[PDB]
């Protein structure tokens, strides 16, 4: 009784079968990889081929055969035949290898794993004034007890209906999420509140840039002082460790250096006292990472720079908990609202 | 005369080195008594130790060659030859004293005779001798002369000479003679029996004996005062100068000659026996200058062979490849010369950091002084990378032969060749014309290994993309095995784009 | 408009305030820690006290003040006063320290963090024929699209209503869960299917042993061949690294050694071929762990032992993916059903 | 007689050790010429080097003591004393040859006289001498005798003797004499000037000079044949045996005595001068046996003092604690004895693995043979853990004094005490009676450090549990600061359960 689902399971095959098919037995063909052709008639390249045109069919077959393949489930088709040649080697040897072959196909076609149905392994809750149909149900995201809905690793077959908010807020620590949630932030200041859980997964992403893109909702996110926190953010405006389906122009909301120290222009949020003991001093293995990023072509651009070296300079960071340990009331009806309306953040 | 106080110069410096000499003097000769008259030679070489206290040995050579006309026995061993009467056909053998020196050294330190035997071709009996010499007035004294009966079809020449030397000091160096002579002369059968009791037998590996060398008329550009005189006082009739300038030298036709008489400025119809000391010279000048003669004909020369070489150094090194080359003949100071060259590679040849160089002048090995040789230069000078060689250590061997009637030797009889430029260049190229045969074979080795490298890998890869690409066609589980094969072999053939082979490996 | 929630926020205080109160200024008192009294009048013990009677009040205050404290939020009350003594030290120095002081209180009272409201950091999905009221909503766990409900780190204020199943199935790999789920296992064989996500959290637990205890539902769980997989299990029948609110008599369901090799009694589940290449050979750093557990007082008991050394013996393990890569149909309507009805598992 | 060929026995083995001897002979004496007659002594000790080649020195002592009655000068230095006339009051000084030996050793190796000066108490002039000796017939020869005028209120005795020795070999050991004599004798003022030019001055730190020793009548249990004779032939009148057994010995009253005459079986009213050789013995027997006498009175003895000790070893070690003890007197073989003991701990005393032991016999230090001493035993035998000491290394010093008129020495004059049991036990206990004191002070050190350890920590912990416990009371933010204090001080007092103190630290 499957629907918008048996949509893709079709646009998949036909708009694929055709592209990988080349046969054309007039003259010797090759694939084109735009990011570099791969001639089957090479040496260094010979093996790289049989690997693509395999891990591919494995997909296309498991595709019409109504299966739901996980990436590893697919790695485990290394060695597919009995031995024809008695060399008196393996198809692929290490998952890493198999994966790359994916990503290559993934380009040749234009279709991202999740669209070919290879369903992977996703986490990341969400909650808010939002109503979707997923598969055969419509589940309302307000009415959720203290729990929370957790997206489906295929978040592209998921229809929006009624919405009610002005901004999406992406928080990184599951523990704090449970806090913002059991006060009621997302209802008081109409919003949708979603957490990743640390490193953002491959499709807690897609959800986000879909909110931001199809519903015109602005996205603020928040984590720790450290270079760690700057990273989370990085991923959210591109996709883990250098397609174009992750959201740029997301917004960084604190915790800011000046958040803890101030400017001659603007008051600090931390008491001089609390600060001496909440601040965890900077190990030098940290100051490395900073100086590596301070260089990334999408930090270099802004006066995002400003808030980097200020750190390179005060050698100091704090955990988000610390701040919230001031007590939800503050974190709820002061920090966010103040900062947000205040235009205190980076863009 | 001279060899009496200045020994070392003709090659008898000390006891030991003399042994080696006498040995390579007897072989040298015994061959030129067979292979030049067209018989498969069977030389036997035995050295014996007959007295321990004084260190006396007995070199002995026995052939199946022609032999000496009996009466000329004394005038071959006893008589001391002043000079090396200008040469007119290729021979083995340096100086102009040769085998004579051996007998002379023998009467200086020991008191035993020189046992000799000969029996000419188609001979009645075997004439035996046993000779000693009178050194003061140059004339040989016969101690014994007799003859017995010949057991049919026999002809040969047995020479037995006793000298003092040092076997152990020159052992390892003599063995190199035999060995190395064997190589370039495989139409022979050698046996060697050392004073200890060690026998060695190297067997005839074929019988394609090369063409022998032909005697030929002297060539103008390479003769002077001394000779002209002896060509004249060696005549029989009254030649005029004309005849004499024509029927006596290479290169001198009617019109070709007349102009020489215009130069030296001589009457043409003048008696020959009537030539003053100065008139002659005024001729030998214009000889030296005249521009266009022809080439000193090389019918007086003799070659190994672009094959006896191959075989020779194949049947003893057993390599993975061999090649040789015989050049066209060039010309030097009124005489002709040719350079032969060869190389062997891999297989059994010992792995070492540098190549082995065998030198050859006039069908005889040169052992001593390899370091001061015009050859040892070129083949160390040569850049072995511009010819294949990748590795640090490798197994290569190199054979360079040089022959003429006028071999330029560098120093006072010291067993190595002189740096005559025009020669050195034909020696080079010759090596290049082999060396670039080496690059070829080692270019078809990477080729032959490149096929079995691909064509092997593909046999593994064309079934897989075959199946895979077939599943894409018919989705239904029936064509799986039909579409399969009708493009497996379809694929397979698209491969004989590059290389053609049908191969079954099980 | 809070209810069964303002329940606890009361049974918390009153049945607490009383216990920690001792004052009784007749004679010098102490606390009793049954797992050992802690005399405030000691030396080694002096500091251990002020630490308990602090991290305690911090709780009790934040408790009536309608806050929702996370453990760290609480650690960040290290240094609470200005310096009274010029020593010309800190309250607590490392989170580890603070934590223990919790657990101690936790006993003195009889109440588990989650019951005092300290809400922690709770991730583990669930799905099935089950209906609960949570807080102010009733959310049905069948009607869930491809998503799935994610429990609340306070899973003790959560009422059951209509149930419909015969066993709960606890799977360890989120990726495989997404698979079992989008076929419909839990509906075909009426069940509730929940995954942890690796190491089981402190309250994806409580949920389970509450299903097992209050609804009489039998619990089968499955993971990898390795000693890793045996561990997951371990936690599930006690509580990470040696109260009595984790479930014993849970059930281990494969993947079993014989699962991959058989017995002279009973057929093996993989082909001889697939084995040569799916099995990942045993590193020796592994055979350690095994010999450590083969000793744990709750493995030693059973012929659980049997299936330990068989491994100590074949030095071999496989990943659950491997098996599933055989293709859901098999994993769905053969593996589980067969094993379960078959009594193939350990208890 | 004997010292002539057997030198080493009375303490003159070799050049060096003799220097040390002569020095400790002169001091020994000079004191007993002051502090025993009740004057604060001012001794000066200078050694000079007057000849380099032969190694000759000049020991020199100058006091403010009484001095010799002029006429007895020769009969003090020149005359050689056979024996050590049985002792009846405590003195310093081993043998019975003492200061005489020094002068004797001086006339054996060098040729210079012995400069002497004296001036009795309340004397007219200063009598000067300069003496040498006749060794063969025992009698001193006066080289010079004269007298000058006394610059008022002067009295003293200057002795100057020259001997050969080795300054550098015995230096570090002499300095220990002065030093260690100073400790137990702080009522004195010493100056020492070594041959190099190093001055040392140790100043009087008080003037509580102890009670001196009192001469006393011989005691029965400790006398025999030899003596009794000389008590008799040393008389002046006609004593009877009665009188004689009573008015001549310690411990012999009317009835107490009569019974001795019942034993030895003698008439009571018999002339004394009329006693046969055997009658005597029959007496000396019953002496030896008779059971109940009294104790050999110790008014013949002299003590340091339970304080001069303290001061002495306080003003030189500067410890963190000191203590001493003087026992009641016990008795040994007809003679009395007492043991004194002390210990000092901590402060400036050098940290080492073992304690320092200072030995004292009759107000004089003993330096040589500390290893074979009845004392070195006890204080190494003693278990120092049953008395406080926790550590491996520690700074303890121990002083043990022994005095009597009859000191048992272990070997032939070798500077250490004998293992007489009854003595050893009073030496033990004495140490225990201090050791359980040192333990006391070092038990109140852990105590005093234990308070400041708690009472310090608590001041930090009673405000916290205070606030905390108050928040629990009133939930509303008003009592916070009221409930606070009314149990802060409430708490605080509940602490004076164990220890009482009011402390403000700011
Ligand atoms: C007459 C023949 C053939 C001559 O053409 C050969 C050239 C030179 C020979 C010179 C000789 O001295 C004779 C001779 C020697 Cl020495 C010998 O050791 C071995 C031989 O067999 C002959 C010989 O038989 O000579
Ligand atoms: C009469 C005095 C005091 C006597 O009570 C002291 C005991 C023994 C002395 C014995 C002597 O031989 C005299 C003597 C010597 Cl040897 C000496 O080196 C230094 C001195 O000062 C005296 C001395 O002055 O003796």
């Amino acid at each position: 009784d499957k629907e918008a689902r048996r949509k893709a399971a079709n646009i998949l095959r036909d708009k694929f079968l055709n592209l990988v098919e080349q046969l054309k037995k007039g003259e010797p063909l090759v694939m084109e990889i735009p990011m570099l052709r791969r001639n089957f008639l090479d040496l260094n390249e010979a093996k790289r081929f049989m690997q693509t045109v395999l891990m591919a069919s494995i997909i296309y077959d498991a595709l019409v055969s109504d299966e739901y393949p996980t990436i590893r489930d697919l790695y485990y088709r290394g060695k597919h035949s009995l031995l024809l040649k008695s060399i008196e080697e393996n198809t692929w040897d290490e998952q890493k290898e198999s994966d790359s072959v994916i990503v290559d196909i993934e380009v040749f076609t234009s279709l991202l794993r999740e669209e070919m149905l290879i369903l992977s392994k996703e986490k990341g809750k969400v909650v808010g004034n939002l109503r979707i149909r997923s598969g055969n149900d419509v589940i309302d995201l307000s009415k959720t007890g203290h729990g929370a809905y957790a997206i489906e690793p295929t978040p592209d077959l998921i229809d929006f209906i009624d919405v009610d908010a002005e901004f999406v807020l992406v928080v990184e620590k599951d523990a704090v999420f449970q806090q913002l949630h059991r006060a009621g932030f997302w209802k008081q200041y109409k919003s949708i509140l979603i957490t990743s859980a640390g490193q953002p997964d491959r499709a807690t992403r897609r959800f986000v840039r879909r909110l931001n893109e199809e519903l015109k909702l602005p996205v603020y996110i928040l984590t720790d002082a450290d270079p760690y926190g700057w990273y989370i953010f990085s991923v959210f405006r591109i996709g883990s460790i250098s397609e174009r389906l992750a959201t740029p122009d997301a917004k960084f909301l604190g915790v800011s250096m000046g958040d803890i120290f101030g400017n001659s222009r603007k008051k600090p949020y931390l008491s001089e006292a609390e600060r001496k003991n909440y601040i965890i001093k900077a190990k030098d293995a940290d100051i490395k990472r900073a100086e590596e990023i301070k260089n990334y072509e999408w930090f270099k651009t802004k006066a995002w720079q400003e808030e980097i070296n200020t750190f390179l300079q005060r050698k100091a960071k704090l955990e988000i908990e610390a701040m919230a340990s001031k007590g939800l009331k503050f974190l709820a009806f002061q920090y966010i609202p103040e900062k947000i309306t205040n235009k205190d953040y980076i863009a | 005369e001279f060899f009496k106080r200045n020994p070392e110069l003709a090659g008898f410096p000390n006891p030991a080195r003399a042994l080696y000499q006498t040995v390579r003097e007897l072989i040298e000769n015994s061959l030129d008594a067979t292979d030049v008259h067209g018989i498969l030679p069977n030389i036997k070489i035995t050295i014996d130790l007959i007295d321990d206290a004084r260190q006396i040995y007995k070199v002995n050579v026995v052939d199946n060659g022609i032999g000496i006309p009996p009466q000329e026995v004394p005038n071959a061993f006893g008589r001391v030859l002043y000079s090396s009467k200008y040469v007119n056909r290729q021979t083995r053998g340096m100086y102009g004293l040769g085998v004579k020196a051996a007998v002379l050294y023998s009467q200086m330190h020991q008191d035993k005779p020189i046992e000799i035997e000969t029996s000419p071709v188609n001979s009645k009996r075997i004439y035996t001798f046993k000779l000693k010499i009178d050194i003061n007035k140059n004339e040989p004294i016969i101690v014994e002369r007799g003859s017995v009966e010949n057991t049919r079809g026999f002809h040969g020449t047995s020479v037995a000479i006793s000298i003092p030397g040092d076997w152990p000091k020159a052992k390892s160096r003599i063995y190199e003679y035999i060995k190395r002579t064997y190589i370039i002369t495989p139409y022979a059968e050698f046996i060697f029996k050392d004073p200890e009791g060690n026998v060695t037998y190297y067997p005839r590996l074929t019988n394609k004996i090369p063409k022998p060398p032909q005697e030929v008329k002297p060539h103008p550009y390479g003769v002077d005062r001394e000779e002209i005189k002896i060509l004249i006082n060696n005549l029989k009739r009254d030649y005029t100068i004309k005849e004499f300038l024509v029927n006596e030298f290479q290169s001198i036709g009617d019109t070709t000659a007349d102009k020489i008489l215009e130069l030296a400025g001589l009457k043409p119809n003048k008696k020959v026996k009537n030539l003053t000391e100065e008139e002659i010279t005024r001729l030998v000048e214009t000889f030296k200058k005249d521009e266009d003669f022809r080439s000193p004909s090389a019918d007086s020369l003799s070659v190994i062979g672009e094959d006896l070489i191959e075989l020779g150094l194949k049947k003893i090194f057993n390599p993975d490849f061999a090649a040789s080359i015989t050049r066209k003949p060039k010309a030097y100071q009124g005489h002709p010369f040719i350079v032969e060259a060869g190389v062997a590679f891999g297989g059994s040849i010992p792995v070492g950091e540098e190549p082995i160089v065998l030198r050859y002048a006039n069908k005889i090995p040169l052992i001593y002084d390899e370091k001061s040789d015009v050859i040892w230069k070129v083949v160390e000078e040569l850049d072995w990378k511009r010819y294949g060689i990748e590795s640090d250590q490798y197994q290569m061997v190199v054979m360079v032969h040089l022959c003429s009637t006028k071999i330029p030797y560098k120093s006072a009889g010291k067993e190595s060749i002189a740096e005559v430029e025009n020669i050195e260049k034909e020696i080079k190229n010759a090596l290049m014309e082999v060396a670039r045969k080496l690059k070829q074979y080692l270019s078809e080795k990477r080729k032959e290994q490149e096929a079995k490298k691909k064509l092997l890998a593909y046999l593994k890869y064309i079934p897989e993309v075959s199946r895979s690409l077939a599943t894409f066609l018919a989705s239904g589980n029936k064509e799986l095995v039909s579409k399969y094969q009708n493009e497996i072999s379809e694929g397979l053939f698209k491969l004989i784009s590059k290389k053609l082979d049908l191969i079954n490996i099980e």
